[PDB]
């Protein structure tokens, strides 16, 4: 679990808020969507989670 | 969160502080009571007597 | 943190300073700064850094206006001064004052 | 009475408040009332009621700006609290404070 509270906390959330990724919907128009999805402005903590472990989740292991 | 950016101070005393010399109107009020108390109980006791 | 234990120290004038009103003084000031402290010291020690507790800390309007009550009032100003502590001290990122 | 003795706290911060910060605080903030009370104590058991002595006190701007410095700034901070306490109490008579 990664905790925003305190001034820190709130500048790694808005880098979470911050990450997104373009798709392109089947009409060719770009969707930009929030990696982070469930964190938004009022989230005050989230979680990552692997049952392999988490040196198995792509975005850790690279 | 706005205490995460300073610290907060919250007045929750209703007032009080407007008040000049508490101690003394305390005191007084709680000679109020007592006398009124004490003139309608002495009445009852003189009129049991 | 809510910290709210306190004694009853009524009836003491200055000319009643006794070894309750000193275990009133400690419990109400000296013992809450010291379990601030040991938070911090936990906090700090395993790095929780974007996780600093509200302390929600309990102050009188009584500056010795009500009378006769020990060194209750001398505890709660005591308290007051955390919150210039909070800004010159380096344990902001642990607490945060209320 | 010039009460102006005094232990230089240096270094200790929130989390340093040791032995030497209670002795400190006790000689500088209790102590130094318990002197007064006692003073207070003969002038009352001898009805010396027309001699209220005057109490240089010492006072320091320091409410914790300087930092590091223990509990020095609660003890003379705690200090200014006998100013209200030289009308709320019944030692006047005895004790003027400046």
């Amino acid at each position: 679990t990664i905790h925003f509270g305190g001034p820190l906390g709130k500048k790694i959330r808005a880098n979470y808020m911050a990450m997104t990724f373009e798709t392109v919907a089947a009409d060719g128009s770009i969707k930009s969507e929030r990696i982070f999805k469930d964190i938004d402005e009022n989230t005050t903590s989230y979680t990552f989670r692997s049952p392999n472990g988490l040196l198995s989740a792509t975005q850790f292991t690279q | 969160d706005l205490c995460q950016n300073e610290p907060v101070c919250a007045d929750l005393n209703g007032g009080l502080q407007f008040i000049p010399n508490l101690n003394e109107l305390m005191t007084r009020e709680r000679k109020n009571l007592t006398e009124t108390s004490e003139i309608r109980q002495a009445v009852t006791k003189e009129t049991a007597a | 943190i809510v910290p709210f234990a306190a004694i009853s120290e009524q009836g003491r004038q200055i000319d009643g300073i006794d070894s309750k009103s000193e275990l009133a003084h400690r419990i109400m000031l000296t013992n809450l700064i010291r379990l601030l402290g040991a938070v911090k010291t936990q906090k700090a020690s395993r790095g929780y850094e974007t996780r600093p507790a509200q302390v929600i800390l309990p102050l009188s309007p009584n500056h010795g206006t009500f009378g006769s009550d020990g060194l209750y009032s001398e505890s709660k100003l005591g308290l007051e001064t955390l919150f210039n502590r909070w800004e010159s001290e380096n344990w902001s990122n642990y607490l945060t004052i209320c």
